[PDB]
């Protein structure tokens, strides 16, 4: 019964560490969320048309 | 000079608009400039065999045609460099990219063009003079050991119109200009020669000068000659390192070339790691071996074209220096690895297989390989001479001699330094089998030996007779225990042991035995054979009746002589000069004869 | 990035077994990845094997059933197969195509690598040095694996080569006289064994350091070919870019070789020796040689290819071509298995060419080399004495022969026999060796120098 408890409480501790890691990722991505999104919109908006490099006419 | 890719079926690329192309020409396929060769041609289309991965090649990609077939770039900077089998400098690729990989489509010039070489003209030529192929018009000072002589490329001649003054030039400049029938040719310090073509010589001469390796065994009993061809088995336990280091460190050759064909990555690392750490005394200074060495490195995962071409790239580099008047010694780490690469290409080309799956022309390719070695009279007015030796190794799967590659090699090479693993397990080095090994140059070298040493030839004959008899007596000893055995046979057995222990065995990790000069090798054998003859006579002339000499009497009576004979290998040539060592050996010979004399 | 809109073609010239032949394709690439959409909405993947002008020929990964020549569409990606790699993918389980099958997310890539890669420049290759202990005494105290060598396990069909492979994954690590990872790829594995690997790795806590690729026997045969390339592609990322030591285990290379033969037939290539492609040699080297140490970096890759010997004949091209380009062999036997010895590894025919550098003071223990050599001789002699006993009887033996028989019986029972869940470190393996060696008096241990005996032999 003690074995089931101890690391069993550590299962909550496994859950405790998991929540902290998710919160960290959420905080980190927020710091520059707008910067990453802004660059992505710029890249998709800039079309840059090009003719295939092997076109020979 | 461009065509276009029509289609890709794997490693084979079909080109269109490529009418102006020759078979076995070179192409750089695609935007990554993949290296390949043209094999089949039809109309204005060509079939290209690409050495590297073709992933990503598109229809419509460019193909750049290169006029020269597979060729080796020859010029200053060749020494000290490590090359791929198709002449790609690995020490520059790893240093110009900071990568650990060989880039796909990597295009690094074989000889760097950023080095300002010290070039001195011959000072004998003038503008308006006549020059022919093989002539030397100046020397580049690379290092303290090897002068890199600049020759006029073969198949070129004419009147000299410009000679560069002494100064610092790189490999992209113009050093000599010549005009033949109104056609002006501008030459730099670098020449290009197709790797499958044999560089011409004035004449091919007999090989008469010994290859002076540092080992007592593989010299006294089994000589190699400058320009000769031998084979060495390559097995994990054979101890092949001893020959490689002894040959590369102390040989009387000028230039060493070590050629890998397609070995295990870790084995290529061992060679690349060991070689830079080897040194030898030259003019009293200790110099790195890499100042007079060139190395070609190919691992089993290199493009098959390079693994197959590596062997010819090596010998082309060898001939280049041969034409300079140097004696070159090339070792192919494994000709079995080459034969494997060749079979792979034949398979890719869907050629009908022959013996044990190898191409029908396996023997023809090996025969033309070894025929390129030998002592030659060089081209050019300097009337210089040189040679190429080949000491290529064989390592057939399973260790058998039935494999066409080892069987064909043995029918071509004139010397076989058969090694064994049992000897290595017994800690007996060099690991020479003795009964299997042979040399077919013994007659060719008889003129040299007679002229300079005289007694060497009967000594090596007697030595082989003693060793063979020791083997022949083995059955008698096993069934007898040296009891019901002739006293003359006891001499053979015990003296043969003395030879095996204190002559044929050599300890290369000792400073005194690193290299045994020939005069010391023949000195040691002379005294041992002289003892043999004295012991045989001492017993035979007294074996009639009443008062006879036996081995027990000889061994107990003159044990100090047997000790002095064993001690002879410790005469360090570095501290004890030629006169002192000969003097000490003369004293043993006299003491020895007198020891037997006291018994009669 | 390309940022070029993809072209999707509905023009199909024909379909022939696993191949779909397309028409009017614009500047197709060789090895280009495409995606098919069937009339039923089903999606399939494939790869372009031949491009002859506008006639692109694509091999479909999944079956070609259901594909027509009128409605099926082919979307071209414009690129070749490049695998997303990261450190985070360690601890994940993937299928042959690189997709997760562990209910986790798709890999969030740090980069994309061509799975074919490039050969490692020999000028920067470092000769193998330290040891990676496996935990299995039969291959730690007798034929250890140097940190950088490539040593295969040859087994006959039916022997427990998969159970040993799993044990190595659970037990292997550094000597420890945090920077060690294992990449495990199983090719052509059946469902029961694939479950074994996945469950055994998860349950025993080892998964944190294992990247597992499972290519099942009923999976596409072409995916089986890239599987070992994806495993090594990850290994190269982890090893050389992230400064750590990676052990790569390629299980059932014989099943790979069969998949390779199938691809060759798809190209209508004429079979070579024993039905295999003439390029089987370089293909194995392409996989095997992507390993070893490199100058200037602290990472390394080792390999333990595992190969089933057809008809138990070491001469067969598969073990022959492998061994010819690897450094020694472990060799799992059958006699030891039928005698109920686990692991069933026969030490007499095995060899590790790099053991001389793997072991010794500063890497394992001073006496490692001496204990190995003496144990090998003692086992070889014990087998020789056992053969004699069978002819002359017990009463015809002398005391020395009896000591060799005692060693032989206790050597196999104590040293070789281990169990799948007992992890014996290199120092425990050597201590067990000494326990067997102390059977003999000092004078019979001819291969151990007197200095070594005086230090280690007593007590």
């Amino acid at each position: 019964q003690a074995a089931m408890g101890s690391q069993g409480n550590l299962s909550a501790e496994v859950e405790q560490a998991t929540r902290r890691q998710v919160q960290g990722m959420q905080s980190s991505q927020q710091r520059n969320r707008e910067r990453v999104l802004t660059q992505l919109l710029g890249m998709v908006c800039d079309v840059r048309p090009q003719v295939h490099p092997n076109y020979r006419i | 000079t461009f065509g276009y890719v029509h289609g890709v079926s794997g490693p084979v690329v079909t080109a269109c608009d490529m009418a102006g192309a020759a078979m076995y020409e070179l192409v750089r396929v695609g935007h990554s400039e993949l290296v390949g060769e043209i094999i089949r041609l039809e109309g204005d289309m060509a079939t290209i065999q690409v050495y590297e991965e073709t992933s990503g090649v598109s229809v419509g990609d460019p193909v750049l045609r290169t006029g020269k077939p597979l060729s080796v770039e020859l010029g200053p900077g060749i020494m000290g460099a490590i090359f791929d089998g198709i002449q790609r400098p690995l020490s520059d690729i790893s240093s110009q990219t900071q990568s650990i990989y060989i880039p796909r489509g990597v295009n690094v010039s074989a000889l760097s063009r950023d080095i300002k070489w010290e070039f001195i003209p011959s000072k004998n030529l003038r503008v308006g003079s006549h020059i022919t192929g093989g002539d030397i018009y100046g020397i580049v000072n690379e290092n303290s050991l090897i002068k890199h002589k600049i020759m006029l490329p073969p198949r070129s001649r004419g009147s000299v119109t410009y000679i560069a003054p002494p100064g610092n030039y790189d490999a992209s400049d113009v050093v000599l200009e010549l005009e033949f029938e109104g056609v002006k040719e501008k030459l730099s310090m670098v020449q290009v020669w197709p790797v499958r073509q044999v560089r011409p010589v004035t004449e091919k001469l007999p090989a008469n000068h010994p290859l002076l390796t540092g080992q007592r065994v593989l010299d006294a009993l089994f000589p190699c000659v400058q320009g000769g061809t031998t084979a060495i088995p390559g097995a994990f336990g054979c101890g092949k390192t001893v020959i490689s280091q002894s040959l590369s460190k102390y040989s009387n050759s000028d230039v060493i070339i070590y050629v890998g064909c397609g070995e295990r990555g870790n084995e290529m690392s061992e060679v690349l790691r060991d070689f830079p750490e080897l040194t030898m005394e030259v003019d009293g200074k200790v110099e790195s071996i890499m100042k007079r060495t060139a190395l070609v490195a190919n691992t089993s995962n290199m493009p098959v074209a390079a693994r197959e071409a590596s062997i010819y790239t090596g010998i082309t580099l060898s001939e280049y220096f041969r034409d300079m008047g140097y004696h070159v010694s090339m070792m192919a780490d494994s000709t079995s690895r080459w034969a494997e690469a060749l079979r792979e290409i034949s398979g890719r080309l869907a050629e009908m297989p022959a013996d044990s799956g190898y191409p029908a022309y396996l023997g023809a390719r090996l025969a033309s390989f070894y025929e390129r070695a030998g002592r030659v009279k060089c081209l050019g007015n300097p009337e210089r001479e040189g040679s190429v030796s080949i000491v290529g190794a064989v390592s057939p799967p399973g260790g058998d001699f039935s494999d066409p590659v080892t069987s064909a090699t043995l029918g071509i090479v004139q010397v076989f330094w058969g090694l064994d693993k049992k000897l290595a397990q017994r800690k007996h080095f060099p690991s020479v089998n003795w009964l299997i090994s042979y040399s077919k140059y013994m007659r060719a070298l008889d003129e040299y030996y007679d002229k300079h040493f005289t007694e060497f030839v009967p000594l090596r004959t007697k030595a082989k007779e003693i060793l063979q008899e020791e083997e022949d007596l083995a059955e008698i000893v096993q069934l007898v225990g040296k009891a019901s055995l002739a006293e003359t046979d006891k001499i053979t057995l015990e003296v043969a042991k003395l030879i095996k222990d204190d002559f044929l065995q050599q300890n290369g990790y000792t400073p005194y035995d690193r290299f045994c000069p020939f005069y010391k090798t023949v000195g040691m054998l002379s005294n041992m054979i002289s003892f043999y003859d004295m012991a045989r006579r001492a017993v035979e002339t007294t074996a009639q009746s009443d008062n006879k000499i036996t081995w027990s009497i000889i061994r107990e009576h003159m044990g100090e002589i047997l000790y002095k004979l064993s001690s002879m290998k410790f005469k360090d040539p570095v501290k004890d000069g030629e006169a002192k060592i000969k003097a000490d050996y003369a004293q043993l010979l006299e003491d020895m004869q007198n020891a037997f004399r006291s018994l009669e | 990035y390309l940022s070029q809109p993809r072209l999707t073609y509905k023009t199909v010239s024909g379909v022939n077994g696993p191949l779909v032949i397309l028409d009017h394709v614009k500047f197709p690439r060789y090895a280009e990845i495409v995606h098919l959409t069937l009339p039923d909405g089903t999606k399939r993947s494939g790869q372009v094997l031949e491009v002859s002008g506008s006639k692109a020929v694509v091999q479909v990964f999944e079956g070609t059933s259901g594909i027509d020549a009128k409605k099926t569409s082919c979307e071209f990606t414009g690129d070749i197969l490049r695998t997303p790699v990261s450190e985070d993918m360690l601890g994940r389980v993937f299928n042959g195509s690189g997709k997760p099958i562990d209910r986790g997310p798709v890999v969030l890539a740090e980069d994309f690598l061509d799975i074919m890669g490039q050969p490692i420049n020999p000028q920067c290759r470092i000769y193998p040095e330290e040891m990676i202990q496996t935990g299995i005494s039969a291959i730690d105290g007798m034929n250890s694996i140097a940190r950088g060598q490539k040593i295969p396990i040859f087994s006959a069909a039916g022997l427990p080569h998969n159970e040993i492979a799993a044990q190595i994954c659970r037990q292997a690590g550094l000597v420890k006289k945090e920077n060690f990872a294992i990449v495990f790829a199983a090719m052509g594995v059946n469902m029961e064994t694939a479950r074994f690997f996945k469950s055994d790795f998860e349950e025993n806590g080892s998964m944190d350091n294992v990247c597992l690729f499972l290519n099942l026997a009923n999976d596409p045969t072409i995916e089986r070919i890239i599987t070992p390339r994806l495993a090594l592609t990850t290994a190269e990322f982890l090893a050389y870019q992230c400064e750590k030591h990676v052990l790569v285990i390629l299980t059932d290379m014989s099943s790979y070789a069969e998949a390779l033969r199938e691809v060759s037939a798809a190209r209508e290539e004429v079979p070579g020796r024993r039905g295999f492609p003439g390029y089987m040699y370089t293909d194995l080297a392409t996989i095997y040689e992507r390993a070893g140490r490199v100058e200037g970096r602290n990472g390394s890759i080792t390999q333990i290819p595992i190969l089933t010997m057809p008809n138990d004949d070491i001469t067969h091209p598969i073990p022959d071509l492998t061994g010819y380009i690897t450094e020694g062999q472990i060799y799992v036997d059958r006699q030891l298995h039928n005698r109920q010895i686990y692991p069933p590894i026969n030490v007499l025919p095995s060899l590790s060419r790099l053991m001389k550098s793997a072991i010794g003071e500063g890497m394992t223990r001073k006496d490692h080399a001496d204990v190995s050599n003496q144990l090998y001789a003692c086992y070889a002699i014990g087998k020789d004495v056992q053969a004699m006993k069978a002819v002359v009887g017990e009463e015809a033996l002398t005391s020395d022969d009896l000591l060799y028989l005692e060693f032989l019986q206790k050597f196999e029972k104590n040293f070789i026999t281990q169990g799948p869940y007992e992890n014996r470190t290199v120092y425990e393996t050597l201590d067990i060796g000494w326990q067997l060696l102390r059977i003999f008096p000092k004078e019979m241990l001819k291969r151990i120098p007197q200095s070594t005996l005086s230090e280690f032999y007593p007590r």
